[PDB]
């Protein structure tokens, strides 16, 4: 079926964030992320993975969550963002039940409105705006420009999240 | 409270030498900052158009700056690893030395070594996550130069001896310099 994954940001400031999370496999919560960014508890309701693997994947996320913050620095740094500011990322894999691809998703809003969303064909971020601005153009060129935004991010959702879901 | 004085490069295009010429030869930033553990409103005061940051603003631009500097210099000094390559070399050791005075009045605030906050003394991981949009974004290729540059701090940590980015990075740069100054000779 599919894991949803959602993070709220919390910005009271460029360097100041507060994080809450979750994510769900099929109808029900499977774990629960809440913190501030120096200290933030990642926590799987249920032993779906096992120690080791669970370190793991605690270390991705921890990684994740300090790019994320230093993207909002950096583009408030070159444009200028007006706090306090809440993000929203909404994203996950679903798998068809006819047996089709799986349709992955990665859905950014900023203080309750649509901003970017990710492409998977061509790994590529757009806008869900219609306002242009100079914040939504310098973000999209920031997440267009690398790999770790395009195609690492394309195999977390097509590969890593997909393998999830056959396995639990 | 601790003054300390910046040698702040651009934010243009230019060779690193020519940026900070005048220190080569030798004007830039006097800053005051004043720290509080359960204090939120520790601020930075900016001394000579004069200005007021955060603490945070301050440490994350001089974190972010000494990054850019660096990848910026070795660039720099691998293109000659000629006689202003030797002008050169005097000039990044003079840095070296100038931030490392700077690193260690802004360590003023704090005389602790369990009660550093995490967030102003991050491992090579962290440091390398936390930064990697905002020095990345200077340079062209800019992703293999942070990559490399964090495999070089592995390296160090590894023939050293978990602990702070910076004092690596201040071991990567001396190292830098001191190779640096030894070819010279010939
Ligand atoms: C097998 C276990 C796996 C399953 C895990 C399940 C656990 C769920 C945890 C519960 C909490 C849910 C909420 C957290 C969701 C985070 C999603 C993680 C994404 C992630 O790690 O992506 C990595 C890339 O990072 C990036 O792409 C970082 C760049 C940041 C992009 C930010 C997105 C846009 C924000 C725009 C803001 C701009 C502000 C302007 C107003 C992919 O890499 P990897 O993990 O595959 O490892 C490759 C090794 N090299
Ligand atoms: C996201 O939403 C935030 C609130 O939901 C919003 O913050 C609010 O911003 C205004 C304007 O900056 C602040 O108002 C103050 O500043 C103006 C400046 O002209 C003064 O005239 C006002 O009297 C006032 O002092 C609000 O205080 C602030 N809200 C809170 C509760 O702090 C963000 O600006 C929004 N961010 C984005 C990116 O849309
Ligand atoms: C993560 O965050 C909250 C935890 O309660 C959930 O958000 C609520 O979702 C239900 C519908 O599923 C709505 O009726 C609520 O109004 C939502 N809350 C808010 C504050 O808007 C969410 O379902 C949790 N799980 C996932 C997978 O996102
Ligand atoms: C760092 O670790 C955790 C947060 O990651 C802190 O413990 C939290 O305490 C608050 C208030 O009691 C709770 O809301 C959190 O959910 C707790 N988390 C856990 C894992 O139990 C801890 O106190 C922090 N310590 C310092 C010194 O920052
Ligand atoms: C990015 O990934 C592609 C493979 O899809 C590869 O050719 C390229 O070298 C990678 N590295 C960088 C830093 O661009």
């Amino acid at each position: 079926q599919r894991l949803h994954m959602l993070q709220i940001s919390y910005f009271r400031d460029p360097y100041h964030v507060w994080y809450q999370g979750n994510a769900s496999l099929g109808g029900h919560l499977t774990h629960v992320l809440e913190g501030p960014d120096t200290n933030t508890t990642i926590i799987q309701l249920q032993p779906l993975q096992e120690p080791e693997s669970w370190a793991r994947t605690q270390s991705g996320l921890q990684s994740y969550l300090l790019q994320f913050h230093g993207l909002v620095r950096l583009v408030h740094q070159e444009r200028t963002l007006a706090f306090p500011l809440t993000i929203r990322c909404f994203l996950g894999c679903e798998l068809p039940p006819e047996g089709s691809r799986a349709h992955v998703f990665f859905e950014v809003a900023v203080n309750g409105s649509s901003f970017v969303s990710f492409r998977p064909e061509r790994a590529l971020w757009q806008a869900d705006t219609q306002v242009t601005s100079g914040v939504v153009t310098f973000t999209l060129q920031q997440l267009n420009a690398y790999n770790r935004t395009r195609y690492e991010l394309r195999e977390f959702l097509e590969d890593t999240c997909v393998q999830y879901v056959q396995k639990h | 409270n601790t003054e300390i004085n910046v040698i702040n490069s651009g934010d243009k295009e230019g060779y690193i030498f020519e940026k900070l010429s005048e220190f080569c030869t030798n004007n830039y930033e006097q800053w005051k900052c004043y720290y509080d553990n359960k204090k939120n409103n520790n601020k930075c005061k900016m001394e000579i158009k004069n200005k007021v940051t955060s603490f945070d603003e301050f440490f994350d631009f001089w974190v972010r700056k000494l990054l850019i500097d660096t990848i910026k210099w070795e660039t720099e000094l691998t293109y000659c690893i000629c006689n202003k390559c030797n002008k050169n070399c005097v000039c990044f050791d003079k840095w070296v030395k100038q931030k490392e005075d700077e690193w260690t009045n802004i360590m003023k605030l704090f005389t602790n070594k369990h009660d550093i906050p995490k967030k102003y003394y991050l491992n090579i991981n962290d440091l390398f996550d936390s930064f990697f949009f905002q020095v990345i974004y200077k340079f062209n290729e800019g992703e293999a130069k942070w990559n490399e540059l964090k495999e070089n701090l592995k390296k160090q940590i590894a023939s050293s001896k978990s602990e702070a980015a910076i004092k690596v990075l201040f071991n990567h740069i001396k190292e830098i310099a001191t190779i640096c100054k030894d070819n010279n000779t010939n």
